[PDB]
């Protein structure tokens, strides 16, 4: 049936979108951890700079 | 001969005197400046290590 063709094509396109979405959310959470590391890094940098200041 | 040697001594004296005074004045003033430069330098580094000790 034409409805089955529409059904399968709908699942195909939406599933491609879902897979891309899954990779996208994974990318974002990876970036979340990266930004956390970034924040910690600069925090430590600031600490060292303050140590230098007192020095 | 006698006065020839007298003035030989005098010429040597005065010649080397001009040399020595040049040496003296120029390098003394220079070294005085160098001394104060080294003074401030070493004092700064001394305090640097002082702060390092307090950092410990």
């Amino acid at each position: 049936e034409a409805r089955e063709a529409a059904l399968r094509k709908e699942l195909e396109g939406v599933r491609k979108i879902n897979e891309v979405i899954e990779g996208m959310i994974g990318t974002l959470e990876r970036a979340k951890g990266n930004m956390g590391t970034v924040s910690q890094t600069v925090t430590n940098a600031t600490t060292l700079l303050n140590t230098w200041t007192r020095m | 001969a006698v006065k020839a040697r007298q003035l030989a001594h005098l010429h040597s004296q005065l010649t080397q005197l001009s040399h020595n005074l040049a040496t003296t004045e120029n390098l003394m003033r220079m070294t005085a400046v160098q001394a104060e430069a080294m003074r401030g330098l070493g004092s700064w580094h001394a305090g640097l290590f002082m702060a390092a000790s307090k950092v410990l």
